[PDB]
């Protein structure tokens, strides 16, 4: 997947595997945003997802910029809405982007990690991906 | 014929096996109920062989055409649902009839001396009935087969080394799919199918070499008559026979009724959600193995870690290998054992039947403190048997079977 | 909470109606492509040359599948969720869950479509039944009077002492074709229809079934006497 | 939501193309009358907003506010649709499309998101087409079939239906549409 | 009765 | 081992069977070429067996998907090509020596008297055979 | 009819590339190789993934995708008067001397459909798609001079090329089976001797 | 030399 057009805050869907993965282009607000959502997650530290051992515990991905997230909810398996808007009137005021899964309201950051309370009992799948080029990514083989 | 059967019995011992394995062949004269359950068990193995022949004639063992074709079975071929049906139903009553029998070599101790062979045997098919009927449950390809079978998989990936490797050979693929669908429909056609028919054979061989146990234990062998016959035995053919005749009518009655009024038993021998096409992206709200798997099950979910819940569920299974050597009561009936055989074969059965029970539904408060506890108790049954079997004090065995 | 419904998959004008009302309202997202328009005719008593007129809209001969030309990935893509096939609907979630379902669809804006269900809370259906059933919102109106159970009827009229409450599923008047009743019975007839498709075989197997039981019922009277018999 | 009442009298200025009632008499401009009112007020947004190019509006919503469009809509909402007349050399293929689609190369019937009858869902915001001017149904389903109109969102749905649809069959399905009822 | 019974939903007016 | 083996012998006929069927069994010792076939007959049929549960578990008994899945165990299966070679070449490899098999009945009578169930059931085998190849 | 004799090498990788070169260029039109993978071509050609990507997939499709083709059987059956069969086993079904007098014997008739006969294979349905290369050649076959790219010695090697890479499509195992059977037979050749010798010291 | 191998017979000409 080439990844260098994706404009910031704007995010690509990529097929692989069967299953559809977020490419997340994110920008500098929302990456300081995410270090202050720590206390609405439910496994911030991803200790129980699943995730490669080469991303960052915190931002879940390679490199802070890139987010590559395979978009299929925790609980039952549906892919989660991308809601990247600061304070929607429907995902409250301290909504801070990320990812609203619409058939049992389960919530997600930007990072993928799962809020506190929700249906979805994981934070969203990391997918085994690598950085051939800084604008391309192989989703399914893993960082050297 | 008188000259036929001359003439075959100079070329084939087809009088001498006979006269061997039904006629002449003297079992205790005090078999029950209880005895009714390893020609049913035949039966019912006769049954699924022509079924699933007979639907193999009509399945196709792909992910795109799988369920198609079961729809196809169902409603396109001449009383294909009849043998459907004949097939579900089988393998649930398989297991029932497979379950009574094992309660009965339970109740009257006929793992024990002699007949350990006999019992090690049976587990050796329970253990092929067991994966020819989760094999079998995949080949629907509804939403409980594939999510089943992807549980059930990944169950393997909890060996702590070779586990994921392990699984993705088992699988065939890096998810299930229709190469382990095809995988799983050969194992389950042939491979498992030859593997239990030679272990009845011998399974029914060990048994007719040490004979029958009864519901007293009587030990029938020692006491005979002038012309060698046990007195408490009678020839299997013909009053056994017969007796099987009767048991066999029996239970078709209760099998065809299942079939042609209650197919589904409620959910339980088909179960709603494997009549949606499997989704490997949307999972069932919950998932639950078939009737016959939940108590394993349940001991799996009982256990908060992973590794070790499957090591138990294993366990669970693997112990009533060793029972022959567990036990070690002077008696083998429960009828003359101590109190306290009674209260553990009560308590092991109560708790067999309440992991089925919690096994088949979604986690809860207390399903989940008596599936421990039930846990416990299963396993209690067999680690305490070498115990309570000598503290016990056991009533004397009569020398005659009662009746 | 499901509501029951008497559903006799013997009464074919209900069978009928129900294809109908599949064939009109139904086929244009779901398929119900495990079962022939040939077998649905048979089995409903439609004529062959009828069926192909009235409910085989998309070209498909008597003997072909219901298919649709709706693709599960393009209606997951439009929907948000792919439109199941009904084939076995009635299986899957009997016939109560679908009867609750099909009259529980009410207005909520916050919703992607406009509706929500109260049997399918968030389901990704829209209300296409809405022509018949009307605008249904989840508003004020007069319900039987319970009490641990004490159900109050009126002894004159028979009909229910009722009192108001204010989160229940009320019609706007004038807003469908159908009053509560009719589309009760519409709803009735297409569960039915699918409770039949769901199970084609039922009738014929009961009958089946009682022959057979019948018959195993002779020959365990047979089989017993030779065994108590033999056994002296 | 929009006030009917004082959208007939906020509705005055489109009457002169799409007819007082709603009912426009000239077939390029479509009927509003009968319109699901969902729809109505997503078609004037994208409109005011650039979402869907319509030249003829150029600047008529840009001075009406989002109250103003609600009212308006909801006055068109609360008309009826006028049913046209289909051409008979082309009814049974419009029919044949409409109320099956093609299972061959997977285009949905037109009878699931709009009705068997062709009125929409207006809760969905699907909208009404049965009665709708077959030109301006013609015209839109060449649109959505060339990308020229977008504004269906990102999952393209019409955009996706009509890429399945020839010029004969948009023709034989517009002209249905303008009988259907 | 049939025919009445399994009557299309969608009805087209024609031209003639 | 002794014990294990005295174990088994009083629970199995384990011992009983092996000096029935295959040691103190006493056949002719003037068996030649002729006499291999059996035992390659049997070999041959484990290897079909064998060979048509891994084709099982890779074939489409489908008129869309036959052919297709057949190539796919040639190409897309690891050494699917071998065991489908191994499956066609012991089909024609279990007729030849099947047809050797009924050369040595016919060569040296061993269809005569007291073997002629043996040779019955030789037949029905071959009858089996036709069948299941031409299927 | 009388076939000419091709010595095909399955070792060649250039003479293979080549081949798949001409296959995917002026056979895929009508022709699928729908047995066989792209991803499977381009290992046992020695052609990088890529590079397998950029010159012999044309379809759009996936390198690990079958080589399918838009041309389905029913509209080639339609129009040509018999469908192109799929020519993954064609090296099997006829041969590779078959397919070399085939692809060689195309000349002008002009009562037949396509204004083309075959010697090998009279009144067949194939346009000859080759003419381009091989030039007009016409009826004791003889090609027209200066009527195609190369001459007979060029046009034979790309038919060759062309036909061994068929020869490999067909049995794509082949050299994989050779090396794997030499072992196979030098253990058996092991392993009786040892057999022999056991059978030889209890028949003392 | 695997990349002129396998040039495309189909070129074409573009402008600029
Ligand atoms: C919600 O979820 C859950 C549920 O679900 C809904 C559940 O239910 C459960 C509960 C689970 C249960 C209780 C269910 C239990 C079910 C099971 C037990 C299912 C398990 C089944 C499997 C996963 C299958 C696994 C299979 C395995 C690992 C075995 C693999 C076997 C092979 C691949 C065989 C290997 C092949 C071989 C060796 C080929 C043969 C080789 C030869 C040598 C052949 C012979 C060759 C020759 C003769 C040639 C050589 C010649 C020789 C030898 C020379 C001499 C010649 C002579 C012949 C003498 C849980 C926990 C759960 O949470
Ligand atoms: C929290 O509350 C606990 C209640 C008890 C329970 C269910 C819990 C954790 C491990 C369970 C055991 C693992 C061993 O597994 C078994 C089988 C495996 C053996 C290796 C060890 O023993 C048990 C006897 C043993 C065992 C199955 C018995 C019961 C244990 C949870
Ligand atoms: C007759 C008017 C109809 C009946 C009866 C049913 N449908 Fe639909 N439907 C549609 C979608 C996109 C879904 C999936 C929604 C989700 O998964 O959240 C559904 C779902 C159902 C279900 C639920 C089945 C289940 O197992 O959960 C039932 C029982 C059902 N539908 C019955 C879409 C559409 C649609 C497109 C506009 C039409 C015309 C209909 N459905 C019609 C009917
Ligand atoms: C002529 C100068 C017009 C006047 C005055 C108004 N509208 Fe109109 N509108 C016009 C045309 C030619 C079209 C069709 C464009 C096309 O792509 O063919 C439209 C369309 C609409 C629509 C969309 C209807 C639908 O999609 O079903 C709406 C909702 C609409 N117009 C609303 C509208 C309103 C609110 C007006 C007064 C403020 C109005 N229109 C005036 C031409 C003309
Ligand atoms: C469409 C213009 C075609 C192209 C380009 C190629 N082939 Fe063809 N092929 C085509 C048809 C319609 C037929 C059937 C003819 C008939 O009468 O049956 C064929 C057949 C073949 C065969 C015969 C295979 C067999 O009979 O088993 C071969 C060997 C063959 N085609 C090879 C081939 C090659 C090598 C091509 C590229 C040089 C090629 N074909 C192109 C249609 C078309
Ligand atoms: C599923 C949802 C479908 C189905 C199967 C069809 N359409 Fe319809 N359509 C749909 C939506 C969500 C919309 C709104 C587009 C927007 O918001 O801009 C439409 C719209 C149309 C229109 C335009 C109506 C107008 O401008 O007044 C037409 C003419 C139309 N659709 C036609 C049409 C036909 C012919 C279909 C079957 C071939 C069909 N649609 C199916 C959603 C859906
Ligand atoms: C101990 C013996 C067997 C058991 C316990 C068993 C069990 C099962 C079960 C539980 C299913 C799932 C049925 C469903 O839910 O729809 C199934 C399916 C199937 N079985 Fe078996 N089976 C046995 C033997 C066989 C044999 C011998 C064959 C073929 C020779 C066979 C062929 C099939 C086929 C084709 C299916 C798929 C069709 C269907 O699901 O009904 N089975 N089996
Ligand atoms: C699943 C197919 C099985 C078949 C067809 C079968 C068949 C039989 C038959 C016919 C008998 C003699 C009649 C009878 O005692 O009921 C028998 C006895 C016995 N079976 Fe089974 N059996 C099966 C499975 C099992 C299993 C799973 C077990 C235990 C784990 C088991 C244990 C025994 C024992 C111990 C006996 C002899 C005990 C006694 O004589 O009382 N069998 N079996
Ligand atoms: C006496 C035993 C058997 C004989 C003589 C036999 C013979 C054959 C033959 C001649 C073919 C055609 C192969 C070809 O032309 O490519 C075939 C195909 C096949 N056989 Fe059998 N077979 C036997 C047993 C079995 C068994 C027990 C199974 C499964 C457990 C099996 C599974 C298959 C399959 C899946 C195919 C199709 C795949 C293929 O053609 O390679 N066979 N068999
Ligand atoms: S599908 Fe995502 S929360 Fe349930």
């Amino acid at each position: 997947v080439n990844v260098g057009k994706i404009d910031p805050g704007q995010q690509i869907i990529a097929e692989w595997r069967g299953k559809p993965v977020f490419i997340v282009h994110r920008t500098k607000e929302m990456l300081d945003a995410l270090p202050s959502l720590e206390g609405q997650l439910a496994d911030p530290d991803s200790k129980a997802s699943e995730q490669p051992e080469y991303v960052d515990p915190k931002l879940r991905s390679i490199k802070p910029e890139l987010a590559v997230i395979v978009g299929i909810c925790t609980h039952l398996g549906c892919s989660p809405t991308f809601r990247p808007e600061v304070a929607p009137a429907d995902l409250g005021p301290d909504w801070k982007g990320g990812y609203f899964c619409p058939c049992h309201g389960s919530h997600y950051d930007l990072a993928g990690r799962v809020y506190k309370g929700q249906p979805a009992p994981l934070n969203l799948p990391i997918p085994p991906y690598t950085f051939d080029a800084d604008d391309v990514i192989t989703i399914g083989v893993d960082q050297e | 014929m008188n000259k036929f059967m001359a003439w075959v019995d100079a070329r084939f011992p087809a009088t001498k096996m006979w006269e061997d394995h039904l006629s002449k062949y003297y079992a205790p004269k005090n078999f029950n109920f209880w005895y009714f359950f390893g020609s049913l068990a035949l039966l019912v193995l006769v049954n699924q062989i022509l079924t699933g022949i007979w639907l193999t004639m009509s399945f196709t063992p792909s992910a795109e055409e799988a369920f198609a074709s079961v729809e196809y079975i169902m409603r396109d071929v001449d009383y294909g649902w009849i043998i459907r049906y004949m097939h579900s139903t089988g393998a649930s009553a398989f297991f029932i009839v497979v379950y009574l029998h094992m309660f009965r070599g339970l109740l009257y101790g006929s793992y024990q001396k002699p007949r350990e062979l006999v019992w090690i045997f049976g587990m050796l098919i329970y253990l092929a009935l067991m994966a020819e009927a989760f094999m079998g449950y995949l080949l629907p390809w509804g939403q409980m087969s594939y999510w089943g079978a992807q549980v059930i998989i990944s169950l393997f990936g909890a060996i702590p080394v070779v586990g994921e490797d392990l699984a993705q050979w088992i699988r065939g693929d890096f998810l299930i799919s229709g190469i382990t669908l095809n995988r799983f429909f050969a194992l389950h056609v042939i491979a498992l199918p030859i593997v239990l028919l030679g272990l009845v054979v011998l399974h029914i061989l060990a048994l007719h070499e040490v004979g029958s146990n009864n519901p007293d234990g009587v030990d029938i062998k020692k006491k005979k008559d002038e012309n060698g016959v046990p007195l408490d035995g009678i020839a299997f053919h013909p009053y056994y026979t017969v007796k099987d005749i009767v048991g066999v009518v029996v239970f078709l009655f209760i099998f065809c009724t299942v079939i042609f009024f209650f197919p589904e038993m409620g959910g339980y021998f088909l179960e709603k959600p494997n009549f949606e096409m499997a989704n490997q992206f949307k999972t069932p709200e919950h998932i639950a193995p078939v009737w016959y798997f939940t108590p394993f099950y349940a001991i799996l979910r009982a256990v908060p870690d992973k590794l070790m819940g499957v090591v138990a569920m294993g366990a669970a299974i693997a112990v009533l290998f060793v029972l022959p050597w567990l036990d070690r009561s002077p008696v083998r009936s429960i009828r003359y054992k101590g109190w306290l055989s009674k209260l553990w074969l009560v308590i092991f059965a109560v708790s067999f039947v309440i992991l089925g029970y919690y096994g088949a539904q979604a986690p809860s408060p207390l399903g989940t403190t008596l599936s421990r506890v039930c846990t416990v108790l299963y396993f209690a049954f067999f680690i305490l048997m070498p115990f309570y079997t000598r503290m016990e004090k056991t009533k004397p065995v009569p020398e005659r079977v009662t009746g | 909470q499901l509501d029951h419904v008497d559903i006799d998959l013997t009464d074919k004008a209900a069978m009928q109606d129900g294809a109908r009302t599949f064939a009109n309202y139904c086929m244009g997202c779901h398929s119900a492509k495990f079962q022939r328009y040939e077998r649905v005719a048979t089995d409903l008593g439609i004529p062959a040359d009828l069926m192909m007129e009235k409910l085989v809209f998309t070209g498909a001969k008597i003997g072909d599948h219901m298919d649709i030309g709706m693709k599960p990935a393009d209606a997951k893509t439009w929907f948000g969720a792919a439109p199941p096939d009904l084939t076995l609907v009635a299986r899957v979630r009997g016939t109560d869950w679908l009867y609750s379902y099909l009259r529980s669809f009410y207005e909520d804006p916050k919703r992607p479509w406009g509706v929500n269900n109260v049997i399918f809370p968030n389901v990704g259906m829209p209300n296409v039944l809405a022509p018949l059933q009307g605008r249904q919102v989840i508003g004020c109106k007069q319900v039987q009077v319970v009490e641990d159970g004490k159900k109050q009827f009126d002894p004159l009229t028979g009909t229910p002492l009722t009192h108001e409450a204010c989160d229940q599923l009320t019609v706007v008047p004038k807003t469908g074709e159908l009053n509560e009743a009719q589309f009760d019975e519409k709803v009735k007839n297409l569960v039915t229809f699918l409770a039949y498709s769901a199970n084609p075989n039922k009738l014929a197997s009961e009958r089946i079934g009682t022959y057979v039981l019948l018959y195993l019922a002779f020959f365990f009277v047979f089989a017993y006497l030779l065994k108590r018999e033999y056994w002296k | 939501a929009g006030d009917a009442a004082a959208g007939q009298a906020k509705a005055a200025v489109c009457g002169a193309c799409h007819g007082a009632d709603g009912n426009s008499p000239a077939p390029n401009f479509p009927k509003l009358a009968g319109q699901g009112e969902r729809y109505l007020l997503k078609q004037m947004h994208d409109i005011k907003d650039g979402k869907r190019t319509v030249l003829e509006m150029t600047g008529l919503l840009t001075n009406l506010s989002d109250q103003d469009l609600a009212d308006i809509a909801a006055y068109f909402a609360s008309q009826k649709m006028s049913v046209g007349m289909a051409d008979p050399n082309l009814v049974a293929q419009g029919e044949a499309l409409f109320r099956g689609g093609k299972i061959a190369e997977g285009m949905p019937a037109c009878t699931g998101c709009h009705s068997p009858s062709g009125v929409g869902i207006a809760t969905a915001g699907f909208p009404h087409l049965g009665g709708q001017h077959a030109t301006y149904v013609a015209k839109q389903l060449t649109d959505f079939r060339e990308g020229t109109r977008t504004n269906d969102g990102d999952t393209k749905i019409m955009q996706s239906i009509a890429a399945k649809l020839s010029n004969k069959d948009i023709a034989a399905i517009s002209s249905y549409i303008q009988g259907l009822h | 009765a049939i025919a009445k019974r399994l009557e299309p939903v969608g009805k087209v007016c024609v031209q003639g």
